C-alpha cells in the first residue's frame, strides 16, 4: 500500500475540503496555514495594525487531526533571500510567524520551497526556529529534479534555452538542497521533497539525490500520460522513479488540477497502488533485513563477550550458510581418505568455536553423506553454550563428539587433528578476531591438517550517504570523546546509500599460515576511480571466504551468496565529509593494528583531500584479545 | 433590500474595481482570512452607494477567492480564481443576477491575473503555476499554454487594439512582449540593467509601442518596445507597486497602486500631481469613471471604496 497525500494551495472550507480528499483516498493533506494572497506586514504604518484574525481558528479540527492528516505550507510570498531590505525583513518576521503557527498546532510535516541557488537567509530563520525549543516536528524541503529555468519552452526569440550538455549545471538543484542542509548543520528534523518534471532528467542527475534524506516525492498531473481507455498512467522511464523511491517507503504527494476530466482525482492514486502491487515481491534476503535498514548496531564481539541464547538461535535460522559448510566437509573427507580405507580410517574432526553445535552436526550429516569414519572435538569458551553442547552430546551425539569448554589458544589437545572447521568470522571477515584464535590453534593441527575456512578477504567500497552519516553523528555518547562514533565499525544493513566505486581486496588470511614469523597487523592502500560528483561520507565493508576448494560464501553485493543472510555489511565513516568531483579518485588507506590484548582499525582518506587518521592507537575502538 | 441570489455580508479584502461604460462599477471581493476561504462579485449602478450590501444592483458568491478581474464587453466577467480556474461570470436581460457560463481547471495553481484580448473574444491568464495560457470565451477552452517564465507569473495586460500583442511580468525577473504570429511569440525586453523585479503592467491608451511597468522597490519607468532601454523612472512608492491605470483622457494620467496604502496620480513625465493616503490597508486595483474623467474609485483590503476628486 502507498500511503499518499493531496497538495492544495486552495482551501476554501477545512472540513469540507479535508472530508473530499480523505474520501479521494489521501492519508493527509499538504495546504496553506495562512492564505497565499494575505501578504503581511510588521513594520510600516498602518498595514501593521491591520484587524485580525490573521487566519483561520485552530479549533476547526481536532488534535489528532492537526497531528496525523496536516502538512503545513509556507506562503509563496515569503522570500528572506529578496534583493529589497523590506521584503527581506517582512518575509522573516512572516516566516516565524508561519512556522510558530505550525508547532502551535503540532503539524508532522511543514513544507519550504528551494527554488533558488541563494537560500541562506532562508537558511538562517529556520535553524533559528529549530533552536527555539524542542520539537519533533519535520521539514520537508520542495526541490525539484530540474529547475524551471531548465525545462521552460523555447519561446522566447532573444532569450534561447541552451541545448549544450552541462553536467554539473544539470544536477544544480542538488547544490541548492545541499548548501541549504549544511548552512542548516545536518539537522535530522530537515528531509527532501523531491518534485517530479514532465521530463526527466539524465539518470546521473536523478543518482545525486541517492543516500539523500527523501521522505516525499511530490507528483503533478500535469506529468502524467493518457492510455486508450482514459486512465492518467506514466512512461517506462517515469515508472522506474517510482520503483525506486518505493524502496525508500517515500510518501508520493499528489499535485495540480486535474486534467482527467472524465475520471475522479482518485485515478491518479489508483496507478500508484496499481504499481505498488506489480513491483517485485521481497525476497528471502529483502524479508529478513526489514526494519533494520539503515539501522546502526555495534559489531559483536564474541572472544571478549559471551552471546546470549536469542543471538545463537538467529545466527542457526541460516540454511545457505551451513549447506556449504556441509559441502565443504563432504569434498574434504573424500580428499582425504579413499574408497579403500572408507572403515579402517577415522578423520578426527575439531570444531573451533561450537556454539550449541550447528558446525557439529553439519560434520556429522558431512560424514554420512560421504560414508566416512570421523571423531568430533567440540571446543567452545562460552560455559553458557556449553550447557546446550553437552545437553546435546548427551541426548543425542554419544561418545562420538567430544564437548570441550575451554579457548582453542589456550586448550590442550590429547591428539592431532586432520580437519579444524570453524566459523569466527565477520562482516569485515577478521572483525571478530578468525586469524589470531586460529593462529594459537593451528599447533594441535596436522602437518598435511586442512582448515574450514582456508582463506578469506575482505572488501572495501567508498559510500555516499547523508541520512547515515547523520546517523553516526547522533550515536554521540557522554563520558566519551564527542567524536568517538565516527572512529568506529558499524553493522548496518545499508539502503538509503550510493555505492561510489565497485568493492575492492582490502585485507586478505590463509589458514593454516605457514610463516616462520606470523604477523596478522595489516596496510593497504586503495585507490577508486568515481565517475560522479558525489559527498564522500564512509566506507562500506564486505567479505568473501573459501571454506574448501569452490565451495564459498559472500556477502560482496557482486557475488552474493543466494538465500545467506548471516551478515550484514560493515560502514567504515569519516568524521567530516569529503566532496569528491567527476573523474576524481577515492584514495583510503587502512591498517589492521594489534597489540597483546587487543586488535583495532586505522583510516584514512588522503585523495582528492586529506582527512584525520581515524581510530589512532585504538582510542574510540578496539577488539579485545 | 438586498436583491435575490446575492449574500447578506460581502468579504473585508476588495481586490478589484472596474467601471463599464454606462457607469456600473463591478466589484470582486475576497475572503483571505477566516473560516470561509471564497470569493464573491458584485456589480453597483450607483458607485456611492459602494461598499454597502443592501444597495447593489446584482451579487453572487464564487466557490475559491478572486486573485484578478476584468470586463467582457456589457455584461461578461473573467474571474482569476485560487481554485486553479479562470470563470466567466454573464449578467442576466434584467442585470440583477450573476449566472456562471463556465468554470475551466487548467492552471495547476493560484491564477493571479486575466486580461481580455482587444476583439473581446480570447483572453488571456498568468498563474502561480508559470504557465501563462490563452483561452477562446466562445468556444470555453485553452488555444495555446505557455511556459516561457522561470517563477509565478505577476502580472497579464492585453495590448490596446492587437489581437496577437500582450505583456506578462513575472518574479524571474523577465518582462515579456507576446506575438501569437511568431513561431518564437515571447521576447526579452526592459532596462539596460536588471534591477528589481517587475510587478504591474500597462499599456499607453495612445501610444501602441509605449507602456509603463512597476517594480517590488515602488519605482514607476516609463519604456519603449523599439528602444528596449528605459529613458524615464521614478521612485514613486517606499513599497512593491501593485498596479497601474491610465485615464480615458486624450493627454492621460498615470494612477499608480501599491503595498505601502497611497495612491498617486502622475502626468507624461511621471512627476508627483495627487496623492491619497485615505486608504488603511494595500490599495488593490483603481478605475477611471467613463461619465467624470476627471474622477478616480480606489478599493483595498480594509473594505473601503474612496472616489477621488483628481486635479
Ligand atoms: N557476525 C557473525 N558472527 C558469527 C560468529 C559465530 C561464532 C560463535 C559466536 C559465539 C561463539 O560461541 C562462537 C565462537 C566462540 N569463540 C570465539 C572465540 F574467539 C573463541 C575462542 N578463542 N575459543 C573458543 N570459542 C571461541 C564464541 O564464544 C557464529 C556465527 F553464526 C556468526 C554469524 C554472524 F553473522
Amino acid at each position: 500500500r502507498v500511503s499518499s497525500g493531496r497538495d492544495l494551495n486552495c482551501v476554501p472550507e477545512i472540513a469540507d475540503t479535508l472530508g473530499a480528499v480523505a474520501k479521494q483516498g489521501f492519508d493527509f493533506l499538504c495546504m496553506p496555514v495562512f492564505h497565499p494572497r494575505f501578504k503581511r506586514e510588521f513594520i510600516q504604518e498602518p498595514a501593521k495594525n491591520r484587524p485580525g484574525p490573521q487566519t483561520r481558528s485552530d479549533l476547526l479540527l481536532s488534535g489528532r487531526d492537526w497531528n496525523t492528516l496536516i502538512v503545513g505550507k509556507l506562503s509563496p510570498w515569503i522570500r528572506p533571500d529578496s534583493k529589497v531590505e523590506k521584503i527581506r525583513r517582512n518575509s522573516e518576521a512572516a516566516m516565524l510567524q508561519e512556522l510558530n503557527f505550525g508547532a502551535y498546532l503540532g503539524l508532522p510535516a511543514f513544507l519550504l520551497p528551494l527554488n533558488q541557488e541563494d537560500n541562506t537567509n532562508l537558511a538562517r530563520v529556520l535553524t533559528n526556529h529549530i533552536h527555539t525549543g524542542h520539537h519533533s516536528s519535520m521539514f520537508w524541503m520542495r526541490v525539484p529534479l530540474v529547475a524551471p529555468e531548465d525545462l521552460r519552452d523555447d519561446i522566447i526569440e532573444n532569450a534561447p534555452t541552451t541545448h549544450t550538455e552541462e553536467y554539473s549545471g544539470e544536477e544544480k538543484t542538488w547544490m541548492w538542497w545541499h548548501n541549504f542542509r549544511t548552512l542548516c548543520d545536518y539537522s535530522k528534523r530537515i528531509a527532501v521533497a523531491l518534485e517530479i518534471g514532465a521530463d526527466l532528467p539524465s539518470n546521473h542527475v536523478i543518482d545525486r539525490w541517492l543516500g539523500e534524506p527523501i521522505k516525499a516525492a511530490i507528483l503533478p498531473t500535469s506529468i502524467f500520460l493518457t492510455n486508450k481507455k482514459g486512465f492518467p498512467v506514466l512512461s517506462k522511464m517515469h515508472q522506474r522513479l517510482i520503483f525506486r523511491l518505493l524502496k525508500l517507503e517515500v510518501q508520493f504527494i499528489i499535485t495540480g488540477t486535474n486534467h482527467h476530466s472524465e475520471k475522479e482525482f482518485c485515478s491518479y492514486l489508483q496507478y500508484l497502488e496499481y504499481l505498488s502491487q506489480n513491483r517485485p515481491p521481497p525476497n528471502a534476503y529483502e524479508l529478513f533485513a526489514k526494519g533494520y535498514e539503515d539501522y546502526l548496531q555495534s559489531p559483536l564481539q564474541p572472544l571478549m563477550d559471551n552471546l546470549e541464547s536469542q543471538t545463537y538461535e538467529v545466527f542457526e535460522k541460516d540454511p545457505i550458510k551451513y549447506s556449504q559448510y556441509q559441502q565443504a566437509i563432504y569434498k574434504c573427507l573424500l580428499d582425504r581418505v579413499p574408497e579403500e580405507e572408507k572403515d579402517t580410517n577415522v578423520q578426527v574432526l575439531m570444531v573451533l568455536g561450537a556454539g550449541r553445535g550447528p558446525l557439529v552436526n553439519a560434520s556429522l550429516r558431512a560424514a554420512k553423506q560421504a560414508d566416512r569414519r570421523i571423531k568430533l572435538y567440540a571446543v567452545e569458551k562460552n560455559p553458557n553454550a556449553v550447557v546446550t553442547l553437552e545437553n546435546w552430546q548427551f541426548e543425542e551425539w554419544g561418545s562420538q563428539v567430544t564437548v570441550v569448554s575451554s579457548d582453542m589458544r589456550e586448550w590442550v589437545a590429547p591428539e592431532k587433528a586432520d580437519i579444524i572447521v570453524s566459523e569466527l568470522l565477520g562482516s569485515f571477515a577478521d572483525n571478530e578476531l578468525s586469524p589470531e584464535c586460529l593462529d594459537g590453534a593451528q599447533h594441535f593441527l596436522k602437518d598435511d591438517g586442512v582448515s574450514i575456512p582456508g582463506e578469506y578477504t575482505s572488501f572495501l567500497a567508498p559510500i555516499s550517504s547523508s541520512k547515515l552519516y547523520n546517523e553516526v553523528r547522533a550515536c554521540r555518547e557522554k563520558d566519551r570523546d564527542p567524536e568517538a562514533q565516527f572512529e568506529m565499525p558499524y553493522v548496518v544493513r545499508l539502503h538509503n546509500f550510493h555505492q561510489l566505486s565497485a568493492p575492492q581486496p582490502c585485507f586478505t588470511f590463509s589458514h593454516p599460515n605457514r610463516d616462520p614469523m606470523i604477523d596478522n597487523n595489516r596496510y593497504c592502500t586503495l585507490e577508486f576511480p568515481v565517475e560522479v560528483n558525489t559527498v564522500l561520507h564512509g566506507f562500506a565493508g564486505y567479505f568473501e571466504t573459501v571454506l574448501y576448494q569452490d565451495i564459498t560464501l559472500s556477502i560482496r553485493p557482486e557475488t552474493h551468496s543466494p538465500g545467506m543472510f548471516s551478515w550484514f555489511p560493515i560502514l567504515f565513516p569519516i568524521k567530516q565529509p569529503i566532496t569528491v568531483r567527476e573523474g576524481q579518485t577515492i584514495c583510503v588507506r587502512f591498517w589492521r593494528c594489534s597489540n597483546s590484548k587487543k586488535v583495532w582499525y586505522e583510516w584514512a582518506v588522503t585523495a582528492p583531500v586529506c582527512s584525520a587518521i581515524h581510530n589512532p592507537t585504538g582510542r574510540s575502538y578496539t577488539i579485545g584479545l | 433590500n438586498l436583491p435575490p441570489n446575492a449574500p447578506a455580508c460581502m468579504e473585508r479584502q476588495l481586490e478589484a474595481a472596474r467601471y463599464r461604460s454606462d457607469g456600473a462599477l463591478l466589484l470582486g471581493a475576497s475572503s483571505l482570512s477566516g473560516r470561509c476561504w471564497a470569493g464573491s462579485l458584485w456589480l453597483f449602478k450607483d458607485p456611492c452607494a459602494a461598499p454597502n450590501e443592501g444597495f447593489c444592483s446584482a451579487g453572487v458568491q464564487t466557490e475559491a477567492g478572486v486573485a484578478d478581474l476584468t470586463w467582457v464587453g456589457e455584461r461578461g466577467i473573467l474571474v482569476a480564481s485560487d481554485s486553479g480556474a479562470v470563470e466567466l461570470w454573464e449578467l442576466d436581460e434584467n442585470e440583477t443576477l450573476i449566472v456562471s457560463k463556465f468554470c475551466k481547471y487548467e492552471h495547476d495553481d493560484i491564477v493571479s491575473t486575466v486580461s481580455v484580448l482587444s476583439s473581446g473574444t480570447q483572453a488571456v491568464s498568468g498563474s502561480k503555476d508559470i504557465c501563462i495560457k490563452v483561452w477562446d470565451l466562445a468556444q470555453q477552452v485553452v488555444l495555446s499554454s505557455y511556459r516561457a517564465h522561470a517563477a509565478q507569473v505577476t502580472c497579464v495586460a492585453a495590448s490596446p487594439h492587437k489581437d496577437s500583442v500582450f505583456l506578462s511580468c513575472s518574479e524571474d525577473n523577465r518582462i515579456l512582449l507576446w506575438d501569437t504570429r511568431c513561431p518564437k511569440p515571447a521576447s526579452q525586453i526592459g532596462c539596460s540593467a536588471p534591477g528589481y523585479l517587475p510587478t504591474s503592467l500597462a499599456w499607453h491608451p495612445q501610444q501602441s509601442e509605449v507602456f509603463v511597468f512597476g517594480d517590488e522597490n515602488g519605482t514607476v519607468s516609463l519604456v519603449d518596445t523599439k528602444s528596449t532601454s528605459c529613458v524615464l523612472s521614478s521612485a514613486v512608492h517606499s513599497q512593491c507597486v501593485t498596479g497601474l491605470v491610465f485615464s480615458p483622457h486624450s493627454v492621460p494620467f498615470l494612477a499608480s497602486l501599491s503595498e505601502d496604502c497611497s495612491l498617486a496620480v502622475l502626468d507624461s513625465s511621471l512627476s508627483e500631481l495627487f496623492r491619497s493616503q485615505a486608504h488603511r490597508d494595500f490599495v488593490r486595483d483603481a478605475t477611471w469613471s467613463p461619465l467624470n474623467h476627471s474622477l478616480l474609485t480606489t478599493v483595498g483590503w480594509d473594505h473601503q471604496v474612496v472616489h477621488h476628486v483628481v486635479p
